[PDB]
């Protein structure tokens, strides 16, 4: 898939494609890979495979609601469930995570990573290509954050096959 | 003959700040007990309690709400963790102690000292259990599926006998559960009240829901109640000579802190108070003894003084790449 | 009627030394003790203990401090290892015991003797503890979070009843722990006091912070107290019929020296004193019987000589490449 | 009043073949129970026991001195292995009883009897033992950590309250652990003892280390002891009127022989001479009976014979390729 | 990535890039491979796997909490709890650890290793061209430690692919 997501002007936009992609063939094309968490304060995008890409989000939609919503402590908490011991089981996922205050990027094996100066975050075998564009955008354009990402989100569509158009995005007031 | 609803519900307004659904529930639970018992016989014993489940976060309330509703009802109480279980009759083994001594307190409070004999003092507690007696199952959402998951979904099994209505032995004779009042409390922030058994969930008739608690409602908190922590400073204060005075403008900032770090870090709610009051009243409380006579005037300087900084958490760095 | 904050801490001094915070902290807790008790009847119930979470690491006088708090408020004690439940009433069972003891004590004292009376002794001790009675939760941090992790989280939802003030039954009779002060210590070094569950780290307002003991402060350690490790030897000595002194650049030494191997090593606070002062009372120790009337002159070269040498480890070599 | 240092490792000498250094250790140890108790009271309370780590090998001797020890101190004494708990107060309530019998049975040598007085017998036994009462933990290094290592490591922990002093109650009354002198032993070949919990690394000041016993230690543990192997054997074959005699070089014999196995196979220390000893008097044990008169003369040649062949191990092959 | 630490004139300095690279695209290029422990007394600088150098990261910090910081003490009894019956997990990364008196590096398998006499380490894809480069100037030059980390960095993140310029030096005082 490609997810990306662009901060600009107090608004944060994560937005991605809908293919579910089955070996070379495509099962579904209208998926839904960006959803709402935590009483619709917090956006999250997932790319990986389906399962664990789910199993991910679920996961940490328990921290959330264990911490008051603080996006950047339940990652944290959640990432510490794999940095220890007792393995918590390799998920093969990511997931891009915002809300009002933070952008965030979880990985399956545990591991937090925040964006660059430019606030901008991209996954999914598409993931550079809207990087690409989106850095483009955000450095020489006054572009709102939602418009980079439905341009973005193109330009990837276009050049990954594994990616098509039609796109969910999610904005946080 | 007895309180009534708006009666009651003005009487638990007198030490819980907000929470109205929650003291109305209760409030009708308690008064469907006068209710019954007016009932001619068939019927007296056909009609049950209908048991309340209190779903609210930590220390908003549900517990105050409880023992000061049996407080004003003096009835039998008890309460319990859940996961206390992870012998289930102890609880009502227990229920019977408190009102054997509840009632032990009145065959006395009336005029050596022979105005006993057990037989008759035992019947009277007893009733007093099985007739308003009140049980409250605290944090019963941590026993709920969600592994040993079977070890927790089997202490819910184990407490239907008593809110199904059984019978269980104390060492003051035997006892019913069949009109004992259940109050359940839980915060369900993962497990959903649906995710009990249903023998149970459907024991748990009234649902009711309490709210976190404000800056506003702190404010309140801090000086409403009957037994306020201002109004218990002020008190222990004065057995040193010292006389205190909080200005309105300390107290709304002592709240508008309990809460800011209720937001920042773990809200534990209500409690958050006790804690910044203590911080509060740190130094003063040491030298209050060698300070007779004089009165310390708390404004907002002085709280945004002794209070110092209050963290806003570098889960950063750290864990972070 | 009872000691003040800067009295009580005077008395302290005279066994601990350092640790003010901690000092104070405990004071102007045993005098809410008495400030309450001095209040009416509504608030006399609704006022409780403002319970304390000493943090600091191994002996540095967390239990000392509480072990005489007790001894000079003549108030039931009792000290148990959070661990120890990984029944938990028994620590209020046990409580209970050493007060019956400790009045007991008062009756066989104010009177081939006789007054005992069962029923009047019993309510006496019983009150003691619920009026006065102090328990030490020590190492508390040992069953935070950090697996059978719900084994230990467990014990803290076990003690909240008893810090959250509940009933348990003696074998005297009933007791409430309503306002029983409580004291948990604990080190802290991976978990934080927050790692607590709320319910408890809201029972436990007060927190106070110890230092590390440092080489001067052994050095006071060392001579300072009442029945220090000098005092107690010079008076064993004395037995034996010899006569011994410490010059002041041997209990440095001494001292220097505890704190080095506490610090190359485990370091285990003060107790390292009592392990180089046995050291080193050594060849002494055996000879004082047939040495009478001799006076031994403990000098810098003297100490420095019986303790030989002690290790800078070689975790080196074995185990690296 | 007391024995003295020299005095009591005289006695012990008379038991035990080497190992001073541990001699002397328990030697200054019963000697300070003199030493205090001879002091005014402040201190008299004050001064504690510097209990004992005893770290030799299997079977030199650790638990003869301590038993002797307390034998010639006419103190109440007991024996535990640590890890048979992997209920602790126990061992107290044991040792207590041990009082008893020490106290009844050697109070009954001062007078169809009568004066009894027993709650005096007990008050006087509950002296006894909190006053020079012996503890001997064996093998305690079996409880370090080295896993279900925190079931071990936790006996540790329910130890501490005996050795640091706390009250535990028995079927005579409240004992305290204040001055019952605690000796642990153990051989730490993988551990260390620096390996155990600090809290208890710190209540075990003095550390002694025993020797393993050679071949010419044998030998003269054979003979010199009072009641050695050699002088019990001359006296049961005494009884079924045989006489018998060891010849030097028997002895020197019997002694290479058990060394050696215990060198060859598992080392189990002096218990091995009870091993070869009774394998050798094995014939003679027999005939004794109907040889009366005659008179058995026990030289190198006899050994040698009686003992067979002991072997020296075929780990050989089997296992290795 | 490079991590390289030079101890010369009672000085240790450990520095590294800060090039998270997925697959053999950028991630992140402003990452913090080197970090304080123990109340900022002690360096420790992980190259490997992200996730595994940070689970490798925060367990010896535990261990250094639970021994008064003993550098060489706490190695060694992190690398006891692999080199045992009970195996911790092996993970992909290894530290560079170093206090006042120590420099060490510690890998996840459980094996603590000390420099050669000339107290120099590096770790990382581009470890041995920052190796090559500091032995070079530490042998020829009065540099300082700082200098020779700051420019052994650098002339590595030249030839490595996977390091870039983006450094992050910390030195003990
Ligand atoms: N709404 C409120 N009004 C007045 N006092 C309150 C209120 N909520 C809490 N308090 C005070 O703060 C504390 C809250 O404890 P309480 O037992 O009521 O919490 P809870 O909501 O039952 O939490 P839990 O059931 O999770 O322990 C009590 O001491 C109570 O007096
Ligand atoms: N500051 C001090 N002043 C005087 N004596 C001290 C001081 N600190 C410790 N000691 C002595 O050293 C010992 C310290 O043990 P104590 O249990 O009081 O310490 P702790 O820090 O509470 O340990 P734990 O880790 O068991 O809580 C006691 O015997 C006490 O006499
Ligand atoms: N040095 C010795 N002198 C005399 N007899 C000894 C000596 N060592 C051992 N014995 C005898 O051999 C036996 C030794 O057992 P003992 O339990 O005293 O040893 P230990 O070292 O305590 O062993 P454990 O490992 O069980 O503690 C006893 O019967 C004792 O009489």
């Amino acid at each position: 898939t490609t997810i990306v997501s662009v901060r600009r002007n107090g608004q944060v936009v994560v937005g991605g494609d809908g293919q579910v992609s089955l070996g070379n063939t495509v099962m579904k094309g209208n998926a839904r890979k960006v959803r709402r968490l935590y009483n619709g304060k917090v956006l999250a995008g997932f790319a990986g495979g389906t399962a664990d890409a789910f199993t991910l989000f679920e996961l940490f939609e328990r921290k959330l609601e264990m911490h008051q919503g603080h996006l950047l402590k339940s990652a944290v908490e959640l990432a510490k469930d794999w940095r220890t011991d007792r393995a918590l089981r390799k998920l093969e996922a990511m997931l891009i995570v915002a809300d009002e205050k933070e952008s965030l990027i979880i990985t399956g094996i545990g591991d937090v990573v925040q964006p660059e100066e430019d606030q901008i975050l991209a996954i999914g075998s598409g993931g550079n290509y809207a990087l690409s564009a989106a850095r483009a955008l955000v450095e020489n354009t006054e572009l709102s954050a939602h418009e980079i990402v439905e341009k973005s989100l193109r330009i990837a569509g276009d050049i990954c096959v594994f990616t098509n158009t039609n796109f969910t995005i999610e904005e946080l007031p | 003959s007895e309180m009534t609803p708006r009666e009651i519900v003005s009487e638990l307004d007198q030490h819980i700040i907000g929470q109205a659904d929650a003291k109305r529930a209760v409030a009708i639970a308690l008064r469907n007990r006068w209710r019954r018992m007016q009932l001619q016989e068939p019927l007296r014993h056909e009609v049950t309690p209908k048991n309340i489940l209190m779903i609210g976060p930590t220390g908003v309330g549900k517990t105050e709400i409880a023992r000061r509703l049996a407080k004003l009802a003096n009835a039998p109480f008890i309460k319990v963790e859940a996961t206390k279980f992870t012998e289930v009759d102890s609880i009502i083994r227990d229920l019977t102690d408190s009102a054997m001594k509840l009632v032990r307190q009145q065959e006395i409070a009336k005029n050596a000292a022979k105005l006993i004999n057990p037989e008759e003092l035992k019947q009277k507690a007893i009733d007093a259990v099985e007739q308003n007696g009140i049980v409250f199952i605290d944090e019963i959402d941590k026993i709920c599926k969600k592994g040993a998951d079977v070890s927790r979904e089997g202490v819910q099994r184990d407490l239907l006998p008593l809110v199904e209505g059984s019978t269980v032995s104390t060492k003051h004779g035997m006892v019913k559960t069949d009109h004992i009042l259940f109050i359940a409390s839980g915060a369900f922030q993962v497990a959903r009240p649906s995710d009990l058994i249903p023998e149970l969930q459907g024991r748990l008739p009234i649902r009711v829901e309490l709210t976190a608690l404000s800056a506003a409602d702190f404010e309140r908190i801090l000086t409403e109640p009957h037994a306020s922590l201002t109004e218990q400073y002020k008190a222990l204060m004065a057995t040193e000579g010292v006389n205190i005075a909080f200005t309105t403008d300390a107290v709304k900032k002592i709240a508008e802190a309990a809460f800011r770090v209720n937001e920042k870090t773990e809200n534990i709610g209500a409690r958050r108070l006790h804690t910044v009051m203590e911080r509060l009243m740190d130094k003063i409380s040491f030298s209050a003894s060698d300070m007779n006579g004089q009165t310390v005037n708390i404004d907002a300087a002085y709280v945004a003084d002794a209070l110092g900084e209050v963290v806003e958490n570098e889960d950063l760095s750290r864990f972070i790449l």
